């Protein structure tokens, strides 16, 4: 139900109609200020002439969009605003909702435009990995699990549409020491004798794994470790696909991809 | 008035109230003017039913009229001098419109006209007004 923005739109859309054709009407009381070579005013009238054309466009465009409602407006939802003045002080809802939704985006705003901060230095548990790991696997499409045969480290691994599974083992909060593979190549499940490592891949993944590397060593933020792993396997998402190329064509090299600023492009070039 | 409405009856493109109701209004204009005329020739009363009923005001009040005038010397006792640039402050075809578009003849009374007067056949008033005007002394011409 998004709607709104497009009604909003049309608010717009309509408003400026008017205010143009105002402007228009108020213009042709008067003719040239003072031309003194010409009579090109003619140009400013074109001008207004294709501002309506415009508008005209505008409104058929937003008439085409907007289909219709919803029947039973409101949802039957305030129907306690719509009961009788007994049991209604029911303003005093709707002005705590927009209240509300007026501080939550001021808040957001302020938080988001704070993230420059003027901090000069900073200075004077095996439960909530589980947590962050449940927490992580709500997420759709990207399945990940964990059997820690090492000890009080983690080790887990990811796993995508294809067969390219991801094998990060770090602490207990950050991470830290991962490698990536392709198609059952690690095995990983019982490699020789248990969920080995061997650190190794057919020279082919070596460059992703340099870049997931490097990541982990730029989303590294100072607290906020469910934060840094939700970073991280947003990260590990944006290579689902591995089709488009851009900055450049799908054939440079082996392949394309460093987006660490949440936008992908070819290799090699950053 | 009643002239303007014998050429009205021989002609219909008349000078009417502009707002409304244009195609009787001029029976009752000239009704309450004449009422004032008789309620005032002959040491009558000033601005009480009359005054009452001409309180009505139909929708056909017109505003945006010339008042020809213009500005003067305040040298009142002591002091006002002024340079020779950047001055310090202090016929009804438009003569006061928005835009310039003619050679913008000036002058002192009231009339602030066109000097060729753009037309064809009105020339009685031209001719009428081609020496200086009333008190025209400062009858003049400006640009722009």
């Amino acid at each position: 139900s998004v709607n709104l923005e497009a009604f909003s739109q049309a608010i717009s859309a309509i408003q400026a109609l008017r205010s143009s054709v105002s402007r228009v009407f108020d213009c042709l009381k008067d003719g040239m200020r003072n031309k003194e070579t010409l009579e090109g005013r003619e140009k400013a009238f074109i001008a207004h002439f294709q501002d309506n054309l415009h508008s005209v466009n505008r409104d058929l465009n937003e008439l085409e969009r907007l289909s219709n409602l919803v029947g039973k407006p409101s949802e039957n939802h305030p129907l306690h605003n719509s009961g009788l003045l007994s049991l209604d002080p029911y303003s005093q809802l709707l002005q705590a909702y927009k209240w509300s939704n007026k501080l939550q985006y001021h808040a957001g705003l302020a938080s988001g435009l704070l993230n420059q901060q003027s901090l000069k230095r900073s200075a004077n548990p095996q439960y909530v990995d589980d947590v962050i790991s449940r927490i992580d696997r709500m997420f759709p499409e990207m399945s990940i699990h964990l059997s820690r045969p090492n000890g009080t480290s983690a080790m887990l691994l990811v796993t995508l549409g294809k067969v390219l599974k991801v094998i990060v083992v770090m602490r207990s909060l950050f991470i830290d020491r991962t490698i990536v593979k392709g198609y059952n190549e690690n095995v990983y499940t019982e490699d020789g004798k248990l969920d080995i490592w061997s650190k190794s891949n057919y020279q082919v993944f070596q460059k992703v794994t340099d870049h997931a590397t490097t990541a982990l060593l730029h989303y590294q933020l100072p607290q906020m470790p469910d934060v840094v792993v939700r970073s991280f396997m947003t990260w590990l998402r944006s290579y689902i696909k591995l089709f488009q190329a851009p900055c450049q064509r799908c054939g440079k090299f082996l392949q394309d991809g460093l987006p660490p600023t949440w936008r992908d492009f070819r290799t090699l070039e950053a | 008035m009643v002239v303007i409405r014998i050429w009205g009856l021989l002609k219909p493109s008349c000078l009417p109230v502009y707002t409304a109701t244009s195609d009787d209004s001029m029976s009752l204009l000239f009704r309450l003017l004449t009422k004032l005329w008789i309620c005032c020739r002959d040491e009558g009363p000033a601005s009480p039913a009359s005054d009452g009923l001409v309180s009505r005001l139909q929708p056909k009040q017109p505003l945006r009229l010339q008042f020809g005038r213009a500005p003067t010397l305040p040298g009142s006792a002591a002091t006002l001098q002024l340079d020779g640039l950047a001055r310090a402050p202090g016929l009804h075809l438009g003569a006061c419109p928005t835009e310039e578009c003619k050679a913008c003849t000036r002058c002192g009374c009231v009339t602030m006209l066109k000097s060729p007067n753009r037309t064809t056949a009105v020339k009685q008033w031209e001719q009428r007004w081609i020496k200086n005007c009333l008190a025209v002394e400062g009858r003049g011409p400006d640009a722009c």
